[PDB]
């Protein structure tokens, strides 16, 4: 339950991380 | 309670993101295509 939470947040920050880069090099393309 | 509620909200936002993240993927390859065509 915790943990759970913890690791499910943990990994949607970076692939929110992944999201915003994506965003950023296709704005360069 | 509170915590399976969250757990299931921070699943909700991983639906989301990855969403958003393949869409951003589908115009990443889009643009790079199109710079592809320009190179040429």
């Amino acid at each position: 339950i915790k943990i759970e939470i913890k690791s499910n947040k943990d990994a949607l920050e970076e692939r929110k991380r992944i999201l915003k880069e994506a965003k950023e090099e296709n704005k360069r393309i | 309670k509170g915590q399976q509620e969250l757990n299931l909200q921070i699943g909700t936002e991983l639906n989301g993101v990855n969403a958003e993240i393949r869409k951003e993927t589908e115009i990443q390859e889009s643009l790079e295509g199109k710079n592809k065509k320009f190179d040429y």
